[PDB]
RNA sequence: UGUAAUCCCCUUGGCGGUU
């Protein structure tokens, strides 16, 4: 719906399938964690990466 | 399906206990007073043998598929 | 395990077994044959076991 | 060209011992084995 | 100075009172016997053969679940700490199971009594399930009708229930300190009156009820811990205690090693 | 945030484990004549086009056996479809592709033990095959549940 | 040279990849095919 | 034994034999739809016949 | 007798209540797959309007 | 799929070390030991044990995440002592309190038998 | 020295999940 739903986080790799998030980002989202969904994108350059290090974030 | 080996909560065996939780409700005990007589104190226990389904007895009804 | 063998009606034949006399002192008899009575199914050994030779 | 390829194996040693699997990669001294007991394939060292 | 006093014995709980221990200490204790002391549990199923209405991994859960006398546990080793190639007779106990119902008519129950003992360690007083008489047929395994038949070979290895939890000696343990509520490490939720809302705890007449006219005492900590250890028949309750409490010493005993040798 | 914590022993101990079944079909189609498909183990020689799964937990009949442990992108129905023969009868000792490759792989994220393996004919006269795979599900982080 | 069962009456038999798909004696139209021979190992888990 | 040694065995047991288990369920099927074909064409002689034959057959356990 | 036994096939196959020619304009979905995940969904989806 | 070994929790790498201690430059005579393998059962003995020696000024525990079977614990003395002697002494006294609760559990049980 | 394999519809329809 607006622009805070898309941003850039830092990876941490963990066990077990399911995508975690700091509670504190779930109203930007608009998210809880009764079933939903959500969808990362990868960059795949160093200009993409530092834009979205640099204004996404 | 048939009686669980172990409770979920804490762990007690109460799968040794089915036979003879229906022996004492054939004499006419009462489920409180059966559960009660074959030493299941907590009621995380109680709820194993009280809510338990038997399904085995129907699926043992099918004709076996060899012999 | 053998009666419905083609050659169990030859083999049996001569034989000597121990019999129930039933009217019971067991005896041994001589086999002089064996024929097969249809309409005559009996039990051999349990509810399944329906044979229908018979030994003379 | 790897006969061990498709073969049933067991482990000896480790922290999986005494389970049955099957080779799936021969690559060179890391045996890739799918264990019949979890649903999961794990990498092995030929020695093992 | 820390004291025991028992309250009740029996081979299969007892109810203790731990006194001039931290709370820490005591809590450490229930945790250890919880998920620390290691016993003896089926861990492989070899099926043969199964056409019981049950599926083979129903049946291999239900046989890991079943408890195995593990009172000469210690003598055993770790199955991945054992040189040997495969298993020897020194880190598994080998169990066989073998049922069948003869007749067209009829229902055949599969209990533990038939998990027979073909091998395992020499003279150790392992292996064998538990049972609570000579005439007890124990835990209910499987049913089976005419023409079908249960073949399975099962190996039973040492463990902790921090693996798993068929390998807890353990059921529940009661843990309970301060009736009474003096140390004030509890508020208690009301309607009218919170004395005679709550049910008095079953320990209330070992300790005396604070004065009208009391004061807080801000200096006491808790002293007393009243625990009750309920044990599935493995091990017996004072083997439980008393292994707990030696998996504790070994766990210190490790870490002042390694900071020694540090150095 | 509708989250919930389960006791980790609760589950070891069975609390809302569950069994799942899945099953596959597959059946000999007629297109002509004389142009029938087959159930058979395909062979890297006498077909081309062959899936990168593997061949070899089939029978001889091109079927899977019931309790043997599959994987994901495993062939469990070998099938193979008739393709006229090129020139390389010129100087290929027999070792020519007469056959392309239609065989059933299991799906690529699941994996199983072969439950039980059903044989038959089809309304036309046709074989036809039914093959259930069986697999345990135990709870873990993700998994949903409700009052 | 594989087995085969029965689905009615369950009797054992074989087939050569070319006989009808039958049972041999009660001549139902449902086979299945029998277990495979491989160990068979699981973790009790 | 031969494979025609135990085709002619399975031919015995099964003339032996006035049973099999799956088959009685067919047969009494296939009687009941006897039955209401005769009852939709009013013949009350057939159809006393018919429960005859099924009352026989039937009583199982 | 193709006629007749074709079209019932395809009208409960498919769900459209229709003619197989006439597929657009036809009333959808009034045949459905049964659902069979446990006994309650069964029960009610065969009390459904 | 993702789910990680049981024995993790317990069993340690070869190389990773069981117990790793790293100064902490901050403050005066202090020390972050990290413990590899471990959890409450023996941090919290450690720190309530540690608590009640009058040369340890700061004694505190923390397990980072319960999904990692470790856990990193700070301790500070006093300036006579060194705070892996503090923690030497503290493993001895809980050795020695268990040890004397066992030998009174086993005289009670043998009397209550 | 016998040397191992790389590929997948489309259109409709229904039923669902997260808002
Ligand atoms: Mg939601
Ligand atoms: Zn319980
Ligand atoms: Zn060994
Ligand atoms: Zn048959």
């Amino acid at each position: 719906l607006h622009k805070m739903s898309m941003m850039a986080h830092r990876v941490k790799v963990m066990p077990y399938s399911t995508f975690r998030l700091n509670l504190s980002v779930t109203s930007p989202y608009n998210a809880d964690f009764d079933g939903d969904e959500m969808n990362l994108h990868v960059p795949q350059s160093e200009e993409t990466r530092a834009e979205l290090s640099q204004l996404c974030a | 399906m048939i009686i669980p080996v172990r409770c979920f909560s804490c762990g007690k065996v109460v799968g040794d206990k089915w036979d003879a939780y229906l022996r004492l409700l054939e004499e006419g005990k009462q489920e409180g007073d059966a559960l009660d007589e074959l030493k299941l104190k907590r009621y995380c226990c109680r709820r194993m043998v009280l809510t338990h389904v038997d399904l085995i007895e129907k699926f043992l009804r099918y004709n076996p598929l060899e012999k | 395990k053998y009666w419905y063998y083609p050659e169990f009606d030859d083999v049996v034949k001569g034989m000597y077994l121990r019999l129930n006399t039933g009217s019971s002192p067991y005896k041994v008899v001589e086999v002089l044959g064996s024929q097969r009575i249809k309409g005559s199914a009996y039990g051999l050994n349990s509810k399944e076991n329906n044979c229908d030779m018979y030994l003379k | 060209r790897d006969p061990t390829l498709n073969k049933t194996v067991k482990i000896r040693q480790g922290g999986y011992k005494g389970k049955i699997g099957i080779v799936k990669e021969a690559n060179g001294d890391r045996f890739r084995v799918e264990l019949h007991n979890p649903n999961k394939t794990i990498p092995i060292p030929c020695s093992f | 100075e820390p004291k025991v006093n028992i309250i009740n014995a029996q081979d299969d709980e007892v109810e203790l009172m731990l006194s001039d221990v931290n709370l820490s200490l005591a809590n450490s204790l229930r945790r250890t016997m919880l998920a620390e002391v290691p016993t003896l549990a089926i861990d492989l199923v070899e099926i043969k053969m199964n056409t019981s209405v049950l599926a083979d991994e129903f049946i291999s859960h239900r046989l890991g679940l079943i408890p195995l006398v593990s009172e000469d546990v210690e003598e055993m080793k770790y199955s991945r700490d054992c040189t040997c190639e495969d298993y020897c007779d020194e880190c598994s106990v080998v169990l066989e199971l073998s049922a069948r119902h003869e007749g067209e008519e009829g229902t055949t129950d599969v209990y533990s009594s038939s998990l027979i003992k073909v091998s395992g360690p020499g003279n150790l007083n392992v292996g064998e399930p538990v049972r609570r008489d000579d005439y007890d047929q124990g835990i209910l395994l499987c049913k089976l009708r005419n023409h079908q038949e249960l073949n399975i070979r099962c190996i039973a290895k040492k463990g902790i229930a921090k693996e798993h939890a068929k390998w807890s000696p353990c059921s529940a343990i009661a843990f309970e300190y301060d009736p009474h509520n003096k140390l004030k490490h509890t508020d208690f939720w009301f309607e009218v009156d919170a004395k005679k809302e709550w049910p008095d705890s079953k320990y209330a007449t070992w300790e005396e009820p604070p004065k009208p006219g009391e004061v807080f005492d801000y200096k006491a900590k808790p002293n007393r811990f009243y625990m009750t250890v309920e044990t599935t028949g493995s091990l017996k309750a004072n083997q439980v205690f008393s292994r707990g409490i030696k998996t504790l010493q070994e766990k210190l005993a490790n870490v002042l090693f390694e900071l020694e040798n540090s150095r | 945030e509708d989250s919930m914590i389960m006791n980790q022993s609760s589950i070891d101990r069975g609390l809302f484990r569950s069994l799942f079944f899945r099953s596959y079909m597959d059946q000999e189609k007629r297109f002509g004549i004389s142009i029938v498909e087959e159930f058979e183990k395909p062979t890297r020689a006498t077909t081309l086009r062959l899936k990168h799964g593997t061949y070899e937990k089939l029978d001889e009949d091109g079927l899977i056996a019931p309790g043997v442990r599959v994987s994901g992108d495993d062939i469990i129905i070998g099938k193979t479809t008739p393709i006229p023969p090129d020139t390389e009868e010129l100087g290929q000792r027999t070792k020519y592709h007469t056959k392309r490759d239609a065989s059933t792989p299991l799906r690529s994220t699941e994996n199983g033990i072969v439950d039980q393996v059903l044989l038959t004919t089809n309304q036309e006269g046709l074989k036809f095959v039914k093959v259930r795979m069986r697999t345990t599900k135990v709870p873990q982080i993700g998994d949903k549940f409700a009052s | 040279g594989v087995k085969y069962t029965c689905g009615a009456c369950a009797h054992n038999f074989s087939l050569n990849k070319s006989d009808p798909v039958r049972c041999k004696e009660c001549g139902h139209r449902v086979i299945y095919k029998a277990r495979t021979k491989r160990m068979i190992q699981f973790d009790a888990r | 034994l031969s494979n025609d040694e135990v085709n002619s065995i399975v031919k015995m047991k099964q003339s032996l034999s006035s049973n099999t288990g799956f088959n009685t369920v067919l047969k009494k099927a296939q009687l009941q739809e006897e039955l209401e074909e005769a009852r939709d064409a009013h013949d009350h002689e057939r159809v006393a016949r018919i429960e005859a034959e099924l009352k026989s057959i039937g009583a199982e356990s | 007798s193709t006629t007749i036994t074709s079209g019932l096939k395809y009208s409960l196959a498919t769900g459209n209540w229709g003619e197989q020619k006439k597929a657009m304009s036809s009333r959808a979905g009034v045949s459905q797959v049964l659902n069979r995940y446990t006994y309650s969904s069964t029960l009610s989806h065969l009390r459904r309007t | 799929m993702n789910a990680p070994d049981r024995f993790e929790l317990f069993i340690l790498p070869d190389d990773v070390p069981k117990l790793k201690i790293t100064p902490d430059s901050r403050v005066p005579n202090c020390i972050i030991i990290k413990f590899e393998r471990e959890d409450h059962t023996l941090a919290n003995l450690l720190r309530e044990e540690l608590a009640l020696y009058p040369d340890v000024t700061f004694v505190a525990y923390k397990v980072e995440h319960p999904l990692f079977a470790n856990f990193v614990m700070r301790l500070q003395t006093e300036e006579g002592t060194r705070p892996k002697q503090a923690l030497e002494r503290a493993c001895a006294s809980i050795i020695n309190k268990l040890k004397t609760l066992d030998h009174k559990f086993n005289e009670e049980w043998n009397i209550k038998n």
